[PDB]
């Protein structure tokens, strides 16, 4: 019936809303991971050149 | 002459629609010769985008119809003395226009399939619009050459008042 | 000096011009077909050369045959002009998606 | 918040032609409903009573909307505003109930006021004329 | 028919759902290049600061 089908459509759009929300969540998580991973590699480099600086000393 | 493209939406597997439209239909009555067009797998976008395209491609067809008619008209206006068997002089490809169209397939070399339809149409439009401009330049140039020659003919024409 | 080269250039021009026109015709056919017959895409399109005096019976049978492929509880029979809005229709409605080439 | 939704009113015997128009212009991608109005109602511009119907249209994008709504206007269908949720339906229903009740009250009152003032003038107008 | 009407509805549900699929997928793919660009940005900037001080 038309009413039931269209209500099922409202459900379909709520599904679409869920999908887009999932996309945004993935993006935020991935961006945060990028930030942290870059910071950690930076820490590795910082310590490495600290060590080389002390060796030259 | 005239040809038609029809969707033939498979009805599940290909044969069930395609052969029902070709063999069953022509066996019932040979009202038309039938062949396979084999639409490519162009990447489908959003519904809103495709609805907009439903008008985009209407306008594009209405424009390129005039473009190709212009090409034919200028071909005839330059080769008037040998315009006979028109489509043979004009032929785009193949031995004959019917042979080309009955074997038409999407050209990956000009526009590869992987792109979006918006991009593919945009590059098509670039091609055809540059073609239109180059027609308006070069065929007009040859017409101007004919005009110069005809003005020389006018110089030759008439009594010595003109000559 | 110029007779030959512009005739040949027009030949070359028409090659790509016509090929692009058929590209466009295919694009229109495909888009309308997807919009009509929802996802997935199942369009193994047909090319017809109508034979002499065949149009009437041919379209009659084809239109009748497409009524159980496309729903016929709407449209089809008649409609007013559609000037208001984004676009006004360029074509009739058939339960088959159709376009034409003037070869 | 990605489905397009509208509702309005349209006359009888216009409904199937309207459906055909919509399903021909936005084929296989828009939908509509129709239902009666009890008793005929007055037309605003023409000024005569006629039977009416509620209708709904559902659409999926603005490219479709720019066909559908302007086609409704071409059919001279009337939409007016509509609620977003059932709570907004309650809000709008209470608002329109109150406002149409107020308009009916002041309409009766103003027509009776016209009667009153017109009789006040008519009580002596003939003497006004001759004077 | 109501059967064809609900088939139409199923179709447009499929359309909107695949549209959401494409939107989410492209947002995630762009999140990949944001991942890349942020990695480059932060590594480069902190690298430059450390390099200057050292």
């Amino acid at each position: 019936s038309q009413s039931q089908g269209i209500q099922q459509l409202l459900q379909a759009e709520k599904r679409a809303a869920e999908k887009v929300a999932d996309a945004r969540k993935r993006k935020a998580r991935r961006l945060k991971q990028a930030k942290e991973e870059a910071q950690m590699e930076v820490e590795q480099y910082r310590r490495e050149r600290e060590q080389e600086f002390q060796s030259k000393q | 002459t005239e040809f038609w493209l029809i969707s033939a939406p498979g009805e599940k597997t290909c044969q069930q629609t395609w052969e029902k439209l070709h063999a069953a239909t022509t066996k019932n009555n040979n009202l038309a010769v039938s062949s396979k067009f084999n639409i490519p797998d162009l990447k489908v976008g959003t519904l809103d985008v495709l609805v907009g395209l439903s008008d985009e491609l209407a306008k594009l067809d209405a424009f390129v119809e005039g473009v190709v008619k212009k090409v034919a008209q200028y071909m005839a206006d330059v080769l008037e003395d040998s315009k006979d068997k028109v489509q043979e002089n004009l032929l785009a490809s193949g031995v004959d226009l019917v042979t080309y169209i009955t074997r038409f397939q999407w050209d990956m070399a000009k526009y590869p399939i992987k792109q979006s339809l918006k991009n593919i149409s945009e590059i098509i439009a670039k091609g055809v619009t540059q073609i239109d401009n180059d027609l308006k330049s070069r065929a007009s140039a040859y017409n101007n050459l004919k005009g110069n020659l005809q003005n020389l003919e006018r110089k030759n024409a008439g009594s010595l008042l003109t000559r | 000096k110029q007779f030959g080269p512009l005739v040949r250039w027009l030949k070359v021009n028409f090659s790509e011009a016509f090929i692009a026109w058929i590209h466009i015709k295919a694009l229109r056919v495909f888009v309308e077909s997807v919009l009509r017959y929802g996802l997935p895409v199942n369009f193994q399109a047909m090319l017809l050369q109508p034979n002499k005096k065949s149009v009437k019976k041919l379209r009659e049978v084809l239109h009748e045959l497409y009524k159980h492929l496309d729903s016929s509880a709407a449209a089809i029979i008649d409609a007013p002009m559609d000037i208001p809005g984004l676009n006004l229709s360029q074509q009739e409605y058939y339960p088959y998606v159709y376009y034409k080439i003037d070869c | 918040l990605r489905l397009g939704f509208v509702a309005g009113v349209i006359n009888r015997e216009r409904i199937p032609t309207f459906e055909r128009m919509l399903w021909r212009v936005c084929r296989g991608n828009v939908f509509l409903r129709q239902a009666e109005i009890e008793n005929p109602l007055e037309d605003p511009v023409t000024g005569d009573y006629v039977h009416k119907s509620v209708f709904i249209i559902f659409f999926q994008g603005d490219q479709l909307k720019n066909r559908v709504k302007k086609i409704c206007e071409g059919f001279r269908a009337s939409l007016y505003p509509c609620p977003e949720t059932p709570q907004e339906r309650k809000e709008m229903a209470s608002g329109v109930n109150t406002r149409i009740d107020d308009l009916q009250m002041v309409l009766n009152q103003t027509e009776d006021h016209r009667q009153r003032v017109l009789q006040a003038a008519a009580k002596n107008i003939r003497v006004w004329f001759i004077k | 028919s109501d059967a064809d009407v609900q088939k139409q509805i199923k179709h447009m549900m499929a359309f909107i759902e695949q549209e959401a699929n494409e939107k989410a997928e492209e947002i995630d793919a762009k999140a990949e290049e944001e991942f890349n660009i942020e990695k480059g940005r932060l590594v480069q900037t902190q690298r430059l600061k450390i390099m200057e001080y050292y």
